RNA sequence: GAAGAUGAUCAGAUACCGUCGUAGUCUUAACCAUAAACUAUGCCGACUAGGGAUCGGGUGGUGUUUUUCUUAUGACCCACUCGGCACCUUACGAGAAAUCAAAGUCUUUGGGUUCUGGGGGGAGUAUGGUCGCAAGGCUGAAACUUAAAGGAAUUGACGGAA
């Protein structure tokens, strides 16, 4: 089965920055996905990206900027309890300083900083450094 | 941007149909060229030649871009187009190597032929790959004359053409070399056939 | 006795190429030795190991001896040579030699907020040579050099002051260990951040610029 | 590939059973599970015990190295086991008696 | 092909090559071939690839023959297309 | 990077490659710098005045490199026809 | 002990396990694949023969037929005599049929 | 085994560099020629030298060889290179006709310039290889 | 042709070689349930680099020939198409390396799952279970012992290998 769609999605991404390609095509395209493509973009990992309309599930285009390193997706959405939040950046990301883990919570899908600023965690998604 | 004066003259394009430096490349293809221009049936490619000819003036322009001209370190193994490459380097002071490469020439700084370009070009890449590799450890760019079955690795600005060889190579390098003198040199002008002659180039009777 | 062959080396003679920097950024490559030296002179070498080694014959053994070292100072450079040869010192000296020509940049950044001057790595970056896999994660302010004492030294050389280690997979295999360490000393440089977003003017090298000077006459 | 563990995130029990049939390879484990020095050991998994010496008895000592190793056969108070121990130094076995 | 491919539109022959499903949007290739039988004057839309012994309206006259892929359009038949 | 107040620490701030991003290390012996001189009005090459790429050393590997650098050119004006958009 | 080939006995790849073929010299079973397959198509005449039989011989032209022998070895069998041939490492990847 | 050695071998190339002119095919004289210019210890060795560089003028005299190509014989090749046998007429112009181009390239000469001479070839793909 | 007869050879040789040749081999009715049952590569999924072929489907070719005149099937040629039993380079991906286009997208560690392993031996044993007509199978210890056991390759030395 296809299982983790948006999993599929990253790893594809992540292949694509690898190789040196400039854009990527997505065929699910979900919800969440685009969520995170929207995250990437605020922060600055991605060109523009499209959703086209397969009169149907999705189908998404995305254009590499060549910033991207990795584009991670933690595998079962573990239940982050706020203090939890700093040992996982820990774990993931290189660095105090940069990069983000996005993560989804009742406010929405949004990145850990964003998540401490609005005082609001929940299910991590992945991640981008 | 560019002039928009360059824009491939009639007789150049006559001359290079004539050489048949587009009717080369045959069956076999690779994946990183798209200088095709509709196949011809059974065992032919025909090559878009408007395109060779950007290729060529681009490659002239990073010639002329290089200032000590004795530097530009052209190179041939296979028989046809060592002349040509001679002829070249003579019309432009640039050290040449005709026939064996010698390995450890860019890297081996004891050898007796130790070159150190700041720009190479060569005919084939299928032929001459060793050069190229030799260039890839030492930060070179690499000019190189592809057919359409000719590796592009460690290659910059592939000029295509014909590599079944004989008259289109030889004619290619006279080519190159009317734009580096066009660009920087003493023709001032892209007319005039002028005091040369692509013949002096070519494969010669043994 | 100097004499240059190599139009870097030259150049570095005729002095127009001012520290090995400008030579990092046009990824200069850098045949002789000297050019090093002239360019820095702060190189503390240090020889890590000498393992003995031996092809066997129809009589015998070759003796052989692999010398480790590796040099540095504290500005963010460091070098890794090995080399194997029958007499030792001239070993050693080859070793060294190697280690200077290899000389290559840190990135050196900041544990977490600027404050003072940096002597971290900016990343968690990571080896690999054989089965070693040295990965160097950027420590705080005062907590050492957490390492492998071979990893340690060679932090040390570089001008890291501060940093954790990993090493896993058969570190006793020291020169292995060096090998990976270095690397991912390299791979600090390469590592792209949101600092180095920003686009870049690509100056002209000093090989094309200073093209009379270098180049025999 | 997954990686053959179970990375669901309601696939903790199946787990931790697998970590509990894995324990059992590891021998120290075993050993503490099991009770082999309370069963076993001569000794009743304690750093030391008295024991009455039987006799001094020469012992021929593996291979490189060749000698005798003046052991003494004892039989241990309280647990009635008899064994081998070896007595260091230099005599040491006529000071044993 | 390689690095830039500039995704959302290929050139229509890529697409034509490509398998009826591994394009941008799935869109079949098969047709409604509006047949006339040589008998009675009035036409049958009949799908190209029938998986039926086609009929005409009421007629046992047999227009197709159902091949795997399209239909063989039995003996001397005229037919429109879509 | 940028400590207290600019002072901009951390030299050899390295060259990018035009066409993946992709940062050119110190001994990346296999990336280059192609130097393009600037055109002018029949003839005329203008001395000591280049459009300047840097290529990292991957792209060259791969042989995706050539390709990557027409498409450079088309994008600065130094072609036409070349480099499509759509392959 | 790595691999010394990726194909081994060759042909069976995605075929379970074939039927197998009995050796010439040895009559030893070896699979129809691990088999060695060299076809002899000799003259039913010896060389030097052939002229003395012409000599004897009625008729003009004449059938002088050729003997059709499909003969399989068990490697080992093969490799004492027969096509084989011991190859280096290198040599080994070479498929094309030797000599011509 | 009258192999002439590596050495005295070299010694010859060298002197045949050195002064192609003053070295008479006939012997004695280049033995003479050898004596006055390079520091030969021995008399035999000095002998064998001579009759190298005699043989290698003999070569020569029928014909230019491999590592012997210094000075004269580049200005020999040099000036046969510079004025060519070739070329009467252009050469390579349109002298019969005018140019039996293939249909593909007429298209394509077509798309580029705008009138030129052409003689459109019928194109016969033609059966096996 | 295991068993067994028997003829040589060697210090000997119920071993090859040799000659013979019950059981089987083959089959039919029951079992058994093991194999270097080996691709010594679990399955499902996705994505990353070129190339030709090759089988089975299916498209297009005023292509060629069949020839019963247009044919229409058939059979190729060529291009693409999806499909299983299959080469070259660089690997930036890997890997201890042989090598691997997967054994890649793993310290830049998390697509979904099952199963298995934790120094070597003792031991696939002891024991109990269980399964069998049995032979055996599945299941499965410890005591005790020991510093190596392995793997891959490198140079040698050697080989009744070439
Ligand atoms: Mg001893
Ligand atoms: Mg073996
Ligand atoms: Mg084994
Ligand atoms: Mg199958
Ligand atoms: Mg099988
Ligand atoms: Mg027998
Ligand atoms: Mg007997
Ligand atoms: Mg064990
Ligand atoms: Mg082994
Ligand atoms: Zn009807
Ligand atoms: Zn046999």
């Amino acid at each position: 089965t296809r299982t983790s769609v948006l999993a599929d999605a990253l790893n594809a991404i992540n292949n694509a920055e690898k190789t040196g390609k400039r854009q990527v095509l997505i065929r699910p395209s979900s919800k969440v996905i685009i969520k995170f493509l929207q995250v990437m973009q605020k922060h600055g990992y991605i060109g523009e990206f499209e959703y086209i309309d397969d009169h149907r599930s999705g189908k998404i285009v995305v254009q590499l900027n060549g910033r991207l390193n990795k584009c991670g997706v933690i595998s079962p959405r573990f239940n982050v309890k706020i203090a939890d939040v700093e040992k996982w950046t820990a774990n993931l990301l290189p660095a105090r300083q940069f990069g983000y883990v996005i993560l989804t919570t009742s406010a929405g899908i949004m990145d850990h900083e964003e998540a401490h600023r609005k005082h609001v965690s929940g299910k991590i998604l992945g991640f981008v450094y | 941007s560019l002039p928009s004066t360059f824009d491939l003259t009639s007789e150049d394009a006559q001359l290079l149909l004539a050489a048949r430096v587009h009717l080369g490349a045959k069956n076999v293809q690779v994946h990183q060229e798209p200088y095709v221009y509709k196949a011809r049936p059974d065992g032919v490619n025909v090559i878009n030649v408007g395109k060779t000819w950007e290729k060529i003036v681009l490659a002239a322009r990073i010639i002329a871009a290089i200032p000590n001209p004795e530097d530009v370190v052209a190179i041939s193994s296979r028989t046809y187009g060592q002349r040509a490459v001679l002829k070249y380097a003579a019309h432009t002071g640039a050290t040449p190597i005709a026939g064996r490469f010698t390995p450890g020439s860019f890297t081996n700084y004891i050898t007796r032929s130790f070159k150190e370009p700041r720009l190479v070009i060569v005919t084939d890449p299928r032929s001459d790959a060793q050069a190229i590799k030799e260039s890839s450890y030492v930060n070179i760019p690499v000019i190189a004359l592809t057919d359409l079955d000719s590796p592009s690795e460690y290659v910059d600005v592939a000029i295509p053409c014909n590599n079944r060889g004989k008259h289109s190579i030889g004619l290619i390098w006279y080519l190159l070399a009317r734009e580096v003198l066009r660009l920087r040199g003493a023709l001032p002008d892209r007319t005039q056939p002028w005091a040369i002659m692509p013949d002096l180039y070519f494969y010669r009777n043994p | 006795g100097w004499v240059p062959v190599t139009k870097l080396g030259r150049l570095v003679k005729a002095g127009k190429i001012s520290s090995i920097e400008e030579i990092f950024l046009h990824s200069l490559p850098v045949k002789e030795f000297q050019i090093i030296d002239q360019l820095l002179p702060n190189l503390k070498d240090e020889v890590m190991n000498i393992k003995p080694v031996q092809k066997q014959t129809r009589a015998g053994q070759r003796t052989r001896f692999k010398a480790v070292v590796v040099v540095g100072d504290s500005n963010g450079h460091v070098g890794l040579g090995i080399k194997t040869a029958k007499e030792v010192a001239g070993a050693i000296r080859a070793g060294i030699i190697i280690a200077k020509l290899s000389v290559i940049p840190i990135r050196r950044g900041y544990w977490g907020t600027n404050l003072g001057q940096p002597h971290s790595l900016a990343t968690k970056t990571s080896g690999k040579c054989g089965s070693v896999s040295v990965r160097l994660i950027p420590a705080p302010r005062g907590s050492g050099i957490v390492a492998s004492p071979a990893v340690k030294k060679l932090m040390q050389l570089a001008g890291v002051e501060d940093v954790y280690t990993s090493s896993t997979g058969s570190t006793r295999t020291l020169e292995n260990t060096l090998k990976a360490a270095f690397v991912a000393i390299g791979n600090t440089y390469g590592f792209l951040t949101p600092n180095l977003w920003e686009v870049q003017a690509l100056t002209p090298s000093p090989m094309d610029v200073y093209a009379d000077y270098a180049t025999a006459s | 590939m997954g990686k053959g563990k179970p990375r669901g995130l309601n696939s903790a029990r199946k787990l931790r059973v697998h970590r509990r049939n894995n324990r059992w390879a590891e021998t120290t484990y075993k050993k503490r599970l099991l009770g082999t020095a309370f069963k076993s050991s001569p000794f009743g998994g304690s750093s030391h015990a008295k024991g009455i010496v039987l006799e001094k008895i020469g012992i021929e000592s593996k291979q490189p190295n060749s000698a005798i190793r003046k052991c003494v056969r004892v039989q241990l108070i309280k647990n009635g086991k008899k064994v081998t121990a070896f007595v260091p130094n230099d005599g040491c076995l006529n000071f044993v008696d | 092909m390689v690095l830039v491919q500039d995704l959302l539109h290929p050139t229509a022959a890529s697409e034509a090559r490509k398998h009826k499903l591994k394009t941008l949007v799935q869109s079949p290739r098969s047709h409604f071939l509006d047949v006339k039988c040589p008998g009675c004057l009035n036409i049958t839309t009949v799908f190209s690839h029938a998986q039926t012994a086609v009929t005409c309206e009421s007629c046992s006259t047999v227009l197709c023959t159902p091949t795997g892929g399209k239909a063989k359009l039995s003996e001397g038949t005229s037919f429109r297309r879509k | 990077m940028e400590n207290d107040k600019g002072q901009l620490v951390e030299l050899y701030v390295p060259r990018k490659c035009s066409a993946t991003n992709r940062i050119i290390k110190a001994k990346d012996h296999s990336s280059v710098q192609i130097n393009i001189a600037q055109v002018d009005e029949e003839g005329r090459a203008i001395p000591g005045e280049y459009v300047t790429y840097a290529l990292s050393g991957y792209i060259r590997a791969r042989g995706e490199a050539d390709d990557s650098l027409n498409r450079l050119a088309q994008q600065d004006g130094l072609l036409k026809n070349v480099w499509s958009y759509s392959r | 002990m790595p691999k010394k080939r990726a194909s081994n006995g060759r042909n069976k790849k995605g075929r379970g396990h074939v039927k197998p073929v009995r050796c010439v010299n040895c009559s030893r079973s070896v699979p129809k694949d691990k088999a060695i397959k060299r076809m002899a198509i000799r003259n039913i005449v010896e060389a030097a023969a052939i002229r003395d039989l012409s000599e004897a011989s009625v008729y003009a032209e004449y059938a002088l037929p050729k003997t059709y022998n499909k003969l399989h070895y068990c490697i080992s069998c093969a490799i004492h005599a027969r096509i084989v041939r011991v190859r280096s490492r290198t040599d080994r990847r070479i498929r094309a049929p030797p000599q011509r | 085994g009258r192999v002439r050695t590596k050495t005295v071998k070299r010694a010859s190339k060298a002197l045949i560099e050195k002064y192609y002119p003053k070295l008479t095919m006939d012997f004695q004289t280049n033995k003479r020629l050898c004596d006055e210019i390079a520091t030969i210890q021995s008399k035999r060795l000095r002998n064998k030298i001579a009759g190298y560089t005699t043989h290698l003028m003999k070569r020569i005299q029928k014909g230019p060889v491999r590592g012997i190509s210094f000075k004269l014989q580049e200005e020999e090749r040099e000036r046969k290179d510079q004025y060519v046998p070739d070329v009467s007429a252009l050469d390579l112009s349109h002298s019969n006709d005018v140019l039996n181009v293939d249909t593909q390239t007429a298209e394509l000469v077509n798309s580029l310039g705008l009138k030129l001479p052409l003689s459109v070839s019928s194109v016969s793909a033609v059966r096996d290889r």
